[PDB]
């Protein structure tokens, strides 16, 4: 993986050159953003529970999918369900947090989709948990930070579809 | 037709879920961005008749063969529709400038224009030449990098926005073709 | 209507994966864009095109990579007189490196098809350094100029989509026909000598008539 | 970088970065702009540092400088002094990550078998940046070429 | 821990095959070999399957590969999934 | 081609650059000749043939365009050149109209590629250029003999 | 693998018939060249270092490659190219010493296209290298040998390419 | 052999008619300028052994295929040829230098050259590369910026004279290639 | 030794020793003598070639011995021909064991780490290893010297 510094190390250093104004501005955004990701994952590590929860009750329940013969029928079905919300919550913060979505690519979004078209797994009630957890995890984090878990979010949303 | 606005309420609307954040906050770049773009625009406001007459002379000078006999610059007056429908393309784009979004053209200008040029025999490439040359001179109006015309602003980064008018007439070239 | 595969007790009893055998992460049955555009009757010229510049090597590499890539039949639209003359010049032997400009504007990193692009509009760096927006509207996908005419074709590190026409990057510098020279003087009194200006004349105390007026002392 | 280090390592523990490391994270990017401010000094003072260190390399080891050694004439003095010049380049890009990291993958993960592979004592590059170490301490603060001058201390201790 | 460090031939690890492994580093390789052992008609363990398909650490890679064919595995599909290529910095 | 290069790129940048002349020169010669070939009946009447009968002299100028830049005419016979005629007559279109518009639009590219044609006077310096004018000759009737 | 030995014992067993004077030719041929093939991996083993630090001195340095954006370019991607000469020298060697390159069949070119298409290892590149290695070991062994490496080295070559 | 007097004469004599007081003010130009010429052919002509030496040398260092067996450059013979040539193309364009027009240059030497070059296999970019040394060599003395030899001279502006210098070595440059 | 080579082979395959295997030892144990011939003369010829190759040594390579390097002076010369005289003695057990494992496990298994944790060139060691290598091979005959010189060559191949 690699955050926002390390692909400006990568730029500058794949010309071979030093750092010139530009890399310099680009780590001067980083740094100003900085306390702003510190406290949006200090939030969502506090409330990633009440997250999962109200977008599952939002997104999924009281349908055909936990109704008898959806996906999420049986309890082992139902715990890998609200197993796969934590885990994109979870990489979605680290992804906000490195200020780079690399990681979404090298550890989540690997072979998911073809995981997901394996199983049977709706594409589709999947990305509107994700936007659940979108809206809620916006509500608790507040408007800036609401946009920076906005693009990882739609960045798993996109990588799924 | 639809701007910016209607592009985030209705992608909204397809989430079935309120604004929120993060979308107000691309479009808060859009307000922080909207002298810069009310600047553009009045950059293509003002030297479009120039523009459309060299961009379409130009696509004549280019290829002789539309001023010859049996080409659809030959009649007067097919060089008169000629000029009109640069200037309104040109015209439709600049709306595209103000909107931030692409709906209106989409809806008002390209939608039955391939059909209609293939329906009276216009040659498509030959327009895609000229939105290509208005495309060329409409950037570098916007960039004030033009020979003739060079006039005082405060100075400033916009090379966002010279992709966003590039890729309206990109869309525009990539409907007739 | 929508059975989840499961083994035992899982549900109906669709073996696992919706497959024959139940098994996962089977090996790939797709080859390398370079493979999957050289088994193509057309794509040709593509092929001698990335074979020339040597961007089949970096369209073998395994990085998810999308080649808006066009087809034979579209280099053959190169022959109206515009795009002949502004691709002109590339049929001159030396162009190399205007093909690799040219080519490179037309990969692009990541994976973009499209529903990723179905409603939005998105703008991204190609490999060169220019951008090209990517937008789809009215299930319509169009790359810069030149709209998409054969969806997507995956190839094990990113998808090819098929293109009418090829597109231009916006800095183009077209290579000259003939090539420049720096003006000779051949006549150093008459034209070094005739056309400079001595300070008391750059005053204006002197009369005017130099008939030209000097900007450099070169070639 | 230190954020990627912090990371990394609750991935591998598969919980969310607990407080302690948050709180790492606060301290490195509220420590941004001193440290942009060293890597602007030893940017804009390269040569320097390149030239006096390696004077000063070539003047305590006048082994590789010699006739019938590594660095003798005057292409393979210049490629020595082009290494000294990448060891100063990647110092600066260890201490605006905040971490050796960039210094330990682009440069020192199997330094030792490429100089060996190439017949050069790696105790004279050591020595050579233990010289641009005495140059770039001499051209900062206290406190800040102790830290500066530890990321050289850290390609020292990777060389030896 | 990087594996590169003083090389054998005189370096008392004895000689083993060594990888351009980052520490700790995060790209692995998707591949497909087959593996017909040699073990089992003078040993006779029960029997498995073979010819399988799994994500190998990139770093080792490089021993798994050379372990495959030196027990005549033949690989089929060697493909990089997890990583990104020729970064200079960050694995 | 080492010898022709500038004059045979020359050649193609003139019947290139007068492409429009000549679509629509031999396709409205096409149609002054007979009179039963607009009327009622054939396949001029409606203007959505119209538009593909357009476009179809646009494709052969074209393809023969790259024959002469490619030496011979096998970009052409990859696809066009084989196949034609049975479309032609799968489709009910004539098949005399179409040579006759082919031996025009052969004949307006020599007297461009000659610079005799009246009327359009581009100034190259000035040499031999036979053999590469019976190759497009060549490649017309090449064409002309498949339509048929 | 197979020897010479074993590839003849292979034709003449999967014919079922017992060992000819022609395969007693072939065996008698490979019998004559044993002892120069003896003396070539002799001398090899001895400068192997050498052979590698020459080739790679001809073939790699001084260029894009080791210069910044090209493969070579930190000392990780240098000691990784390095190691993969070793293994070309070494099991070069063997299929010299073999007198059947059916262990470069086994042994390395297996998977290896794969790979290094995968990662980015340049192909042109790698072939030179391989030559500069020919050339310089058929400098040290002397003509005979140089070609019995020749034929060798030019296996690899023609199974990369 | 044209000097920059016969260059006025013959393009009057193309022109047909007398001289004129603009030819004449350019004429008085170059008449005026004078001893900076003068000074500037004494630079080059000083030190041109040197130039030719450093330059041919330098010529061997870029390429050592020239000093490797089956080279141009090999043995004494050739490098003696070698030697005279660069002397013998300096010394036609320090006649170039006093004649300020370069028709003394041309006959003798840029004319015929490639074919000469080409029927006895002499390395053309090698030469070009050679006459490129010698070009910044003199330059640099034409200037006096030489970090060798600085010899006194009162000061001015040398510059008009060295850039003329400079397209009289791209004119043979470009010659031999 | 190739005997106990043979043996950890099939004891390692959990056989008996084959019918290949038994003509190795047996071609083994037939050149013996010649074997012991040829180390009795490189024991008692010891002395002169340590001097010989040790003059070869400092005469090619004035670098250790002048001031500076790491055999300057009486006492270091010493030890520099005492290292000498040890891989001399190694290389006589490698011929009577007709293996290159005395010479290995005594001599070579870990000596880079040894020698730069010493501060010496080891390319100087190979240098006067090579310098006996030809004193060695100037007291013996052609065929003799060449399978002498051979492990030589081996100790020169494990030093670089
Ligand atoms: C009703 C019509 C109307 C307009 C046409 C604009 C015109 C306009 N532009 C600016 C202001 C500006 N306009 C630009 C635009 C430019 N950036 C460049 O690189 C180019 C030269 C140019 C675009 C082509 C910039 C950069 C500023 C800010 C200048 C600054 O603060 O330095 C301002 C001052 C207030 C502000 O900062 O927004 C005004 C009145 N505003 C209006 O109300
Ligand atoms: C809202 C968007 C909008 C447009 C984009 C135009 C498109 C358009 N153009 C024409 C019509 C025309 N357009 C042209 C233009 C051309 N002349 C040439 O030499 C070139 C090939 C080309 C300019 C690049 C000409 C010549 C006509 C008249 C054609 C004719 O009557 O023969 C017509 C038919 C009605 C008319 O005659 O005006 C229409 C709908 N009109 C619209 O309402
Ligand atoms: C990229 C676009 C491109 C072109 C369009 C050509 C244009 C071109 N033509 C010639 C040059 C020429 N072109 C012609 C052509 C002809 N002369 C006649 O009298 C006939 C009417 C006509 C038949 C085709 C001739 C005869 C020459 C000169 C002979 C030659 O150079 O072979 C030259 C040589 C340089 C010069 O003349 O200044 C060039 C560059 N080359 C290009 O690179
Ligand atoms: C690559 C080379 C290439 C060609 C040469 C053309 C040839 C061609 N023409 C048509 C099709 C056609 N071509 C014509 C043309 C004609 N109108 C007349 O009055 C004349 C007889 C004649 C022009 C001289 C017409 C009218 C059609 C449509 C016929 C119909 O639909 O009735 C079709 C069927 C598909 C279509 O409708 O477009 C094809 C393959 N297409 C190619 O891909
Ligand atoms: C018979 C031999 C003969 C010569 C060799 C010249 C030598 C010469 N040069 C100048 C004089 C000069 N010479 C130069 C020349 C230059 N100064 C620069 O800095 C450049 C390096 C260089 C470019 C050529 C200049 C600039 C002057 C002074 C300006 C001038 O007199 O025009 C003078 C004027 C008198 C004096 O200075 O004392 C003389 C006699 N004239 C001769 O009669
Ligand atoms: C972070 C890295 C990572 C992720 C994200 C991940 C996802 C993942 N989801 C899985 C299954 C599943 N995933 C779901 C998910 C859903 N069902 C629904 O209806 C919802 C719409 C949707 C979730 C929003 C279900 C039901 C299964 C079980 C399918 C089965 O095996 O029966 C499985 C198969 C293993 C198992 O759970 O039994 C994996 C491996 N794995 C990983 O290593
Ligand atoms: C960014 C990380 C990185 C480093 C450091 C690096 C070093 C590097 N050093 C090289 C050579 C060299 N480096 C040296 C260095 C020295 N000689 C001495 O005596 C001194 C102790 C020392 C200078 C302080 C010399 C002499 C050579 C060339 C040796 C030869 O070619 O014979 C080469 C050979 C080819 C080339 O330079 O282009 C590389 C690739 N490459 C990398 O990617
Ligand atoms: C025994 C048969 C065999 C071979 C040959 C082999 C090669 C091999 N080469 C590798 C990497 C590599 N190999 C190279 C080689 C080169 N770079 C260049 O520019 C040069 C042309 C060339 C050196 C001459 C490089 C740069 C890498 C690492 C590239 C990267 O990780 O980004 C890797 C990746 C992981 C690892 O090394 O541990 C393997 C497995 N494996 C095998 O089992
Ligand atoms: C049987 C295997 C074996 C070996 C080889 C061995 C070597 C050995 N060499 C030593 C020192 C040394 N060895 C050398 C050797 C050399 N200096 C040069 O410049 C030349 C390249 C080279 C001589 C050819 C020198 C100079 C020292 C002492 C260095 C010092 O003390 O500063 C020491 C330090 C203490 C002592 O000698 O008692 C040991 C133990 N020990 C062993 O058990
Ligand atoms: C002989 C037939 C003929 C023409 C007609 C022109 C037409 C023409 N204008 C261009 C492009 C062009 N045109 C203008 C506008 C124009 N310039 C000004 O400074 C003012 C005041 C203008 C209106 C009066 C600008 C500003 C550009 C961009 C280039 C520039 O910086 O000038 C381009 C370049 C297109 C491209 O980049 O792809 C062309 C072909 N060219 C021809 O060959
Ligand atoms: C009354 C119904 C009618 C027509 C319509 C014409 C159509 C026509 N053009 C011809 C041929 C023809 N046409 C042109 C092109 C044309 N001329 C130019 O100079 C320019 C600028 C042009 C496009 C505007 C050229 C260049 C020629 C070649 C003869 C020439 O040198 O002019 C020919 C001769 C065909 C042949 O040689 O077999 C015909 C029949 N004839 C008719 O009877
Ligand atoms: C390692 C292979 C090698 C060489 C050989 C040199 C050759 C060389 N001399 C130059 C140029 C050059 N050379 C001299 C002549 C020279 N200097 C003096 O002061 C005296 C007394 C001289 C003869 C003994 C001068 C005067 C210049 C001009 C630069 C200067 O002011 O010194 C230039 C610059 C060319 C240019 O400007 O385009 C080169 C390349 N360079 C190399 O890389």
């Amino acid at each position: 993986m690699q955050d926002a510094i390390t692909a400006v190390i990568n730029t500058a250093d794949v010309q071979g050159k030093y750092l010139d104004d530009n890399s310099l501005d680009k780590l001067r955004g980083y740094f100003e953003t900085g306390e702003l990701r510190v406290r949006a994952a200090a939030t969502i590590a506090a409330n990633a529970a009440t997250i999962i929860k109200e977008s599952v009750a939002k997104a999924l329940l009281y349908s055909d999918i936990t109704r008898p013969g959806g996906n999420m029928y049986t309890t082992r079905r139902y715990a890998a369900c609200i197993r796969d919300l934590d885990y994109y919550l979870r990489y979605a913060t680290y992804g906000m947090l490195a200020g780079d979505p690399s990681i979404l690519d090298e550890r989540v979004l690997n072979g998911l989709k073809e995981t997901y078209n394996s199983l049977g797994v709706p594409i589709g009630a999947t990305v509107q948990a994700i936007q659940a957890m979108k809206e809620v995890t916006a509500s608790l984090v507040g408007t800036n930070a609401g946009q920076e878990m906005a693009v990882y979010f739609d960045y798993i949303c996109s990588g799924l579809s | 037709m639809l701007d910016a606005f209607s592009r985030v309420v209705v992608n909204s609307d397809s989430k079935a879920a309120y604004v929120g954040g993060s979308d107000l906050q691309s479009l808060k770049t859009f307000i922080s961005d909207g002298n810069k773009r009310l600047d553009a625009v009045n950059c293509i406001v003002s030297n479009a008749s120039c523009i459309v007459s060299d961009a379409i002379s130009g696509m004549i000078c280019e290829n002789p063969g539309l001023i010859a006999p049996g080409g659809n610059c030959y009649t007067n007056r097919r060089m008169a529709a000629c000029l009109r429908d640069g200037e309104i393309i040109l015209r439709y784009v600049s709306y595209a400038l103000l909107a931030g979004d692409s709906s209106v053209l989409d809806d008002r200008c390209l939608n039955g224009l391939k059909e209609t040029y293939i329906a009276l025999g216009v040659p498509t490439a030959s327009t895609s030449r000229a939105v290509s040359i208005m495309k060329a001179a409409s950037t570098a109006f916007i960039m004030n990098t033009a020979s003739g015309r060079k006039i005082e602003i405060a100075a400033g980064d916009c090379q966002a926005l010279q992709s966003e008018a590039a890729a309206y007439f990109d869309k525009v070239g990539s409907a007739v073709d | 209507a929508y059975p989840y595969t499961g083994s035992g007790y899982g549900g109906v009893g669709v073996p696992y994966a919706n497959d024959k055998v139940g098994q996962l992460y089977k090996v790939t049955p797709t080859s390398n864009i370079v493979d999957t555009a050289a088994s193509v009757s057309i794509f040709s010229t593509l092929v001698t095109l990335l074979a020339q510049t040597g961007l089949d090597y970096e369209l073998k590499k395994s990085g998810p990579f999308t080649v808006f890539a066009p087809t034979n039949d579209a280099f053959t639209d190169l022959l109206n007189a515009h795009g002949f003359a502004s691709f002109g010049p590339l049929l001159r032997p030396g162009n190399t490196d205007t093909l690799r400009d040219v080519l490179l504007y037309h990969v692009v990193r990541g994976t973009y098809d499209a529903r990723d692009v179905v409603g939005k509009s998105v703008t991204v760096e190609t490999m060169g350094g220019d951008e090209v927006t990517i937008s789809c509207m009215k299930r319509k996908l169009v790359v810069g100029s030149s709209a998409v005419i054969r969806k997507d074709v995956s190839c094990s590190n990113g998808v090819i989509h098929v293109i009418k026409s090829v597109l231009k990057p916006p800095s183009y510098v077209r290579p000259d026909i003939r090539p420049q020279s720096q003006p000779m003087p051949e006549s150093i009194v008459q034209d070094v000598y005739g056309k400079m200006l001595t300070p008391r004349q750059a005053l204006g105390i002197d009369a005017a008539p130099e008939s030209g007026a000097l900007t450099s002392f070169y070639q | 970088s230190i954020v990627t280090k912090s990371i990394v390592n609750a991935d591998a523990e598969a919980r969310y970065l607990s407080p302690g490391e948050l709180e790492r994270i606060k301290s490195f990017v509220l420590s941004g702009q001193r440290r942009l401010r060293i890597a602007q000094t030893l940017t804009e003072n390269r040569e320097m540092i390149v030239k006096k260190g390696g004077q000063q390399l070539f003047q305590k080891r006048t082994d590789v400088v010699s006739p019938g050694g590594n660095a003798y004439g005057e292409e393979m003095t210049a490629t020595c002094l082009r290494d000294l010049d990448y060891y100063l380049r990647l110092v600066t890009y260890g201490i605006v990550a905040g971490d050796v990291t960039p210094i330990e993958e682009i440069g020192l993960v199997g330094v030792k078998e490429m100089y060996n592979s190439l017949g050069t004592p790696i105790s004279g590059v050591s020595e050579g940046v233990r010289c641009m170490k005495d140059v770039a301490c001499s051209l900062l603060s206290g406190e800040d070429s102790a830290e500066a001058g530890f990321y050289f201390d850290y390609t020292l201790g990777a060389m030896q | 821990g990087y594996d590169m460090d003083g090389s054998g031939s005189g370096s008392l690890n004895p000689l083993r095959i060594k990888s351009s492994g980052v520490e700790k580093d995060r790209r692995a390789f998707k591949i497909t070999y087959c593996l017909p052992s040699e073990s089992r008609l003078f040993t006779y363990r029960e029997l498995q399957n073979v010819y399988t398909t799994k994500l190998v650490p990139f770093s080792s890679w490089y021993a798994e590969q050379q372990r495959i064919q030196k027990m005549g595995g033949k690989i089929f599909k060697v493909e990089l999934a997890a990583g990104g290529q020729m970064r200079s910095c960050g694995n």
